[PDB]
RNA sequence: ACAGGAUCAAAUCUUCCUUGAGCGACUCGACAGGCAAAAAAAAAAAAAAA
RNA sequence: UUUUUUUUUUUUUUUUUUUUUUUUUUUU
């Protein structure tokens, strides 16, 4: 529910695609999550999922 | 008359050589607070905004009762300048001792109207809580009744008849001390009940006449 | 600037090109304008937050000894060892006491470890092992402004004794913060003698004009001394000083004397620091009246060779970031589609120039050798070829003011004193004759110029070679042989004959440039002007022209002979190896133009030989010389048919802008 | 740092040099430079908690209304609250964010303390506070909270300190009844606490005893109503009272429990926080809306006794 | 900390691994402030310069 | 201008408000 109501309309129209429950799928090891949806997830889990990027870096000469 | 007086150039290729450096400095300088802003943005995600409200904060000064006053100083001047603009009528002149009429609404729904007729008794002199005392008879039977002077119920405010002299406007002003005997205090000048026997005078406030 | 130096350390063919360790100097430095800046004054209020809380005589730090090389003893018995210690060694272990002159003398009298070389009876040790003479004064940071000007004044008149650094550090220091309360002249002479403590005993570079002053005997066989310490690669001022320093003189310029103005450009010029506003506003300042007048000989030239040195960086650094400049800008992408749809030496004031040249024109006699060149090497920087401005009767006053000058010189008076003194005075001799020679390419190519669309200088200009071929011949057999390239185990090379060698070698190259000019500048003269004006500009430009002849000459071809039977002589028996880079080209068009209706003198230049030796430097140094040298040289060595395997090799198979075109 | 009698005479001159009054408008428009580009809209959910606010006590005044009722309203100002930090459970263990308040003099903060500034972006701070909330409404680092989180005619919750009194009687305090002035009473009895305990049954006083002490100084909280708004400088006027002097911080955050089911339960709110569309125009200036019925209606009430 | 390491090797902008949880978080290293004068309901208000 | 009820406001939170104490340190 609170996904569904916080995707983009790209992927929201995706997620009405699948046969069943994506959560069920993805927990169940049945269905690769997208970023856009991953990124939601964690939001509401309170806790990253993945090992995330670090956009910092000096460059060397 | 900005600074004090300099022996710099004033030829017009010196000026524009000059500018120049000028040009390139602040040029340099933007480049590098963008650059800076973008990293830390980046980076850590840090955001440094403008002002979106008039604050002391802002100005980089503390909070001091004198602000809060200040401030609600202000916060009055407006209220009244406000109310005042509400109004269809304007309030006329009136002192201590002038007979006026009063016309304010009772219930908005029901479309009752009130007319009160009284003598002037006290004006309550103030910013925005001003308001006017009026006292009269009916039937052998006195009533009294004060008014605020800025409200939005007050349908009209006339005078029937008026009282102007020197005496309305002595009572119409702040009146100081003529001189600093007050400080003297003989309401305090009393004696203790056990206290020893000095003179003829009983338990209580003394006498200034010996 | 990122990409910038990422472009250097990827260059393959940048470099720092240096014939000797005096060659290098510090880098140029444009200071900006001066401008109110709150934020350090709210940031200043969080330095004092606790000086309530500290020290009200002494809350600054207190300085250290500096350290000895090797480490102490292990038990630190120094008094038990009985050994003499230097004066930072007895300040470091006798707790950094103060030792009076009475003190000492007291001790010196009971333990031998106060008998040291800088343990002076008479003057004492200082808390940080201060001694000879700087014991004897309070610390700089507390003396008063009024005080600074004598107390400084005093000290100057004062690896041993490393603990002067120190107190000029300090004092240094408190210039600066005391800057905004001290007397605008006082101010002056303070940094001169910072300058003059900083720059004590240094060696000018060979290529540099401008000098603070002239060297003379001092009381080795050459008689100089040289000191990696007091190189003139150091910084005699940091740039801090005078930075902080800058605005005050722009708010009472009008009250510096012209004594003062003198030494203030010439310690701007030492530090080689630059101003624009400052620059600008002297320049504006001072003119002729019918005042430069009040100006004596000595600080005219000082003041007009600073001036130069700085202004002539100034726009060459002018130059350099209006290309940098272009990159900062953004471009939006309709502009590049719009792009693509369509794609289908003048730094001197006029006035100033000329009341320049009238002064110098007036006052020749007046005027030593010193001075004179160096007033007029610098004036001559503008004078160029290609063709605001200066105007003929400015250059023909400057002509003039030479021929006087040359005509009332007595030609050495010191009695042939020490050799490095004797080298400098031969180098300043080929200067003037490089002054003299360039004016008159000016004023010919002007006039020639001008012409076509509608001064007896060569009289006093003829002196001077021979003066010149005199000396370099005395010279050259009075100074000390070493080895040659070309041909304890270890060869002993002094690196103290070098410098006077090619100090020799850079005058023989001036000279050398300067006869090589007066032919073109002959040669002007009335084949169409337009013609002739096409050929010089061919010949400066190194591209396929006319042979050169040297009977164009005249009386000066005795004397051009003369000097070039001077330079082979000196080649022969020097080598090549301390000629100057950015002279090279003329050594060998000088020999072009001798080679001409030879008699016999085909047999000594072999068409070791001087032209052997020539060759073998401009081989080595071919990673150096400038595509102009490149195409001259190309074209020189033609010209007289010098065949070379190795030159050759280089000429035709190591640069892209004369091999790779037609 | 004066003495009183020139402090006496300061107070009184105040009134002689007030700057004038500012010019309030009555639209105000947002652009880009005032807008946290992290800033987004997020649907709230059945387990999602909003954050606080930090203001100061500035007084009291009286206002009207639509229908012409006289009320008291203590006016609040939000000094430049701006969050510092974030806390989860990853990094810490916990969600919190932390906001700051306050202008402090340079010449008194520590340099630790500035550090901290350094990295901030941002001035110098007087006092700081932390808010647990869901994980949801993390507001982004760098965001200045505005009097607009709050909608008008909602009920809010706030705390803060009560002011303090000194020593105080126990007659003062609680407030004891006491003996009478007369009929044969001692003098000692006029103000005495009386019986204190029980007899040798109980040798022990209970805790949590009723006495004498230094009074005041104990944290209170209390409902409010949001009355007034003002963008322009950003103030807030409250319905009720608050504790604390004039210009103590307090706290002030949403509804809890029964207040919340009772009276915030149909005001739509701004979950996250105020989200301005740039190329858009806001009032400036926000009442509450007025009541339905008519409040100077008096029907009959029948009195009949049986 | 993009700090270290592997690979026929990554969109601009690190594919993947190690740092026990990069010392609870930030920050400082001449850091921090007890007492005195003056002020002082809690609290706040003084840049240094005798 | 201050104090007070004789005036005004609330009657909500309790894993809340608040706080004197960072703990892989098993012989300071």
């Amino acid at each position: 529910k609170f996904v569904r109501l916080n995707v983009s309309e790209a992927q929201r129209q995706e997620i009405k695609n699948w046969p069943g429950s994506v959560v069920r799928c993805i927990e169940n090891g049945a269905c690769i999550p997208s970023r856009e949806l991953q990124s939601r997830l964690e939001q509401v889990v309170g806790v990253p999922l993945t090992r995330r990027k670090k956009r910092a870096g000096n460059r060397r000469l | 008359l900005l600074q004090p007086p300099q022996c710099l150039p004033r030829a017009p290729s010196h000026l524009a050589k000059l500018m120049e450096e000028e040009e390139r400095l602040r040029l340099y300088r933007h480049l590098k607070k963008e650059e800076r802003d973008a990293a830390t943005l980046n980076k850590f995600g840090i955001w440094a905004g403008e002002p979106i409200a008039d604050t002391p904060a802002a100005k980089m000064q503390p909070l001091v009762a004198r602000t809060c006053r200040q401030t609600m100083r202000h916060l009055q001047q407006i209220e009244i300048e406000r109310l005042d603009k509400q109004r269809n009528f304007q309030v006329p002149l009136f002192g201590p001792g002038d007979l006026m009429e009063v016309k304010y609404e009772l219930s908005r729904s029901q479309q009752t109207f009130a007319t009160f007729q009284g003598y002037c008794v006290e004006v309550r002199k103030k910013r925005l809580n001003s308001s006017f005392v009026l006292r009269n008879s009916y039937e052998g039977i006195g009533v009294e009744q004060r008014i605020p002077l800025y409200s939005p119920r007050i349908i009209s405010l006339k005078v029937v008849s008026s009282c102007a002299s020197p005496t309305q406007d002595f009572l119409l002003e702040r009146h100081k001390p003529l001189t600093r005997d007050y400080r003297y205090k003989w309401k305090y000048n009393f004696r203790g009940r056990w206290s020893r026997r000095i003179g003829k005078h009983k338990p209580g406030i003394r006498s200034v006449e010996k | 600037s990122v990409a910038s130096r990422i472009h250097f350390l990827n260059s393959r063919t940048r470099f720092q090109t240096a014939v000797h360790a005096s060659d290098v100097a510090p880098p140029f430095l444009l200071l900006p304008l001066a401008s109110p800046r709150p934020l350090l004054a709210y940031h200043h209020r969080f330095r004092t937050r606790n000086r309530k809380r500290g020290s009200r005589f002494h809350p600054h730090p207190l300085p250290l000894p500096p350290p000895p090389l090797s480490p102490p003893r292990s038990d630190a018995a120094h008094l038990f060892a009985g050994k003499p210690l230097a004066a930072s060694a007895v300040s470091t272990a006798a707790g950094q006491q103060t030792l009076p002159p009475p003190l000492l003398r007291h001790l010196q009298g009971l333990f031998p470890v106060f008998r040291g070389p800088e343990c002076d009876p008479s003057c004492g040790v200082g808390p940080a092992g201060e001694a000879a003479g700087l014991a004897l004064l309070p610390p700089p940071s507390l003396v008063e402004p009024r005080h600074l000007e004598d107390l400084a004044r005093r000290a100057l008149q004062a690896g041993a004794c490393k603990s002067d650094r120190l107190f000029w550090r300090e004092l240094a220091a408190r210039v600066e913060k005391v800057r905004d309360l001290l007397p605008i002249e006082s101010l002056v002479r303070l940094l001169t003698i910072l300058t003059l403590n900083g720059a004590s005993g240094t060696v000018r570079p060979v290529k540099q004009i401008f000098q603070a002053f002239e060297t003379q005997d001092e009381d080795n066989r050459t008689g100089l001394r040289l000191a990696s310490e007091t190189l003139p690669c150091v910084r005699p001022l940091p740039p801090r000083l005078l930075l902080a320093s800058t605005r005050e003189f722009l708010e009472d310029l009008k009250k510096l004397s012209p004594p003062a103005t003198a030494a203030l450009a010439a310690t701007f010029a030492w530090s080689n620091c630059a101003s624009s506003a400052l620059l600008f506003a002297l320049m504006e300042r001072w003119a002729w009246r019918q005042h430069l007048g009040d100006f004596t000989p000595a600080d005219f030239a000082l003041f007009v060779s600073a001036l130069g040195h700085l202004l002539s960086q100034q726009e060459a650094t002018h130059v350099k970031y209006s290309r940098q400049a272009r990159h900062l800008r953004e471009i939006s992408g309709k502009q590049i589609m719009a792009a693509f749809r369509e794609q289908k030496a003048w730094h001197f004031t006029a006035a100033f120039f000329d009341g320049c040249c009238r002064f110098m024109a007036t006052r020749a006699e007046s005027f030593s050798l010193f001075s004179f060149a160096s007033a007029a090497r610098t004036l001559v920087e503008n004078l160029d070829a290609v063709a605001a401005c200066p105007t003929p009767d400015s250059v023909e006053a400057l002509a003039k003011a030479i021929s006087l000058f040359v005509a009332s010189w007595d030609g050495g008076d010191k009695t042939h004193g020490r050799l490095a003194t004797r080298a400098a005075n031969l180098l300043l001799v080929a200067r003037l004759l490089r002054a003299a020679s360039q004016c008159e390419l000016y004023i010919h190519l002007h006039r020639a110029l001008r012409l076509e669309a509608e001064v007896d200088t060569v009289g006093a200009c003829k002196t001077l070679l021979e003066h010149i071929s005199c000396e370099l011949g005395l010279l050259h057999s009075e100074l000390e042989a070493l080895p040659l390239l070309n041909s304890r185990g270890f060869v002993h090379i002094s690196p103290d004959t070098v410098y006077v060698r090619n100090e020799l070698l850079a005058a023989a190259g001036e000279s050398a440039a300067a006869v090589v000019r007066l032919h073109h500048a002959k040669s002007l003269l009335q084949l169409s002007t337009g013609a002739r004006v096409d050929r010089v500009k061919r010949w400066m430009r190194g591209q396929q022209a006319e042979r050169m002849q040297l009977e164009t000459l005249g009386e000066l071809k005795s004397e051009a002979e003369h000097l070039a039977d001077a330079i082979d002589r000196v080649l022969r028996e020097r080598g090549a190896a301390g000629l100057p880079t950015e002279q090279l080209a003329d050594l060998m068009e000088v020999f072009a133009l001798c080679v001409g209706d030879k008699r016999v003198s085909q047999t000594p230049e072999e068409t070791l030989s001087s032209l052997q030796a020539l060759s073998s430097e401009i081989v080595r140094r071919y990673a150096a010389l400038d595509v102009n040298q490149k195409r001259r040289i190309k074209w020189a060595t033609r010209q007289m048919d010098w065949k070379d395997p190795y030159l050759n090799h280089c000429l035709g198979r190591f640069t892209a802008a004369v091999t790779r075109q037609r | 740092y004066d003495s009183r009698w020139v402090k006496r005479l300061d107070r009184l001159r105040e009134s002689k040099f007030y700057d004038p009054a500012p010019i309030i408008k009555e639209e105000e428009i947002l652009e880009a430079d005032k807008i946290h580009p992290l800033l987004k809209k997020v649907t709230p959910s059945w387990n999602s908690r909003r954050t606080g606010l930090l203001a100061y006590k500035i007084g009291m005044m009286s206002l009207w209304d639509g229908w012409g009722e006289r009320h008291a309203v203590t006016v609040c100002q939000v000094d430049r609250c701006v969050v510092m930090d974030q806390r989860t459970l990853d990094k810490d263990g916990y969600e919190a964010c932390v906001m700051g308040i306050g202008y402090k003099p340079i010449h008194k903060v520590t340099k630790p303390m500035l550090g901290v500034y350094i990295r901030s972006q941002i001035e110098p701070k007087s006092r700081i506070a932390e808010f647990k909330c869901s994980s949801d409404c993390l507001l982004p680092v760098g965001h200045e909270m505005s009097v607009r989180h709050f909608t008008p005619g909602q009920q809010v919750f706030v705390s803060g300190w009560s002011k303090d009194k000194g020593y105080l009687g126990v007659k003062k305090r609680w407030g004891f009844a006491g003996q009478n002035a007369s009929h044969g009473v001692e003098a000692k009895a006029h103000s005495s606490p009386g019986s204190i305990g029980q007899s040798k049954t109980v040798n022990v006083v209970w805790r949590f005893k009723k006495m004498a002490g230094h009074a005041g100084g104990d944290p209170r909280v209390v409902n409010c109503k949001v009355f007034r708004i003002e963008a322009q400088r950003n103030l807030i006027f409250l319905k009720g009272c608050v504790p604390g002097y004039k210009g103590s911080l307090i706290k002030i955050s949403d509804a809890r429990g029964k207040t919340h089911h009772r009276h915030n339960r149909h005001i739509p709110l701004h979950f996250p926080t105020f989200v301005p569309e740039p190329g858009v125009s806001y009032p400036v200036t926000l009442e509450c809306p007025d009541a339905e019925q008519d409040p100077f209606l008096y029907p009959e009430i029948a009195i009949a006794d049986k």
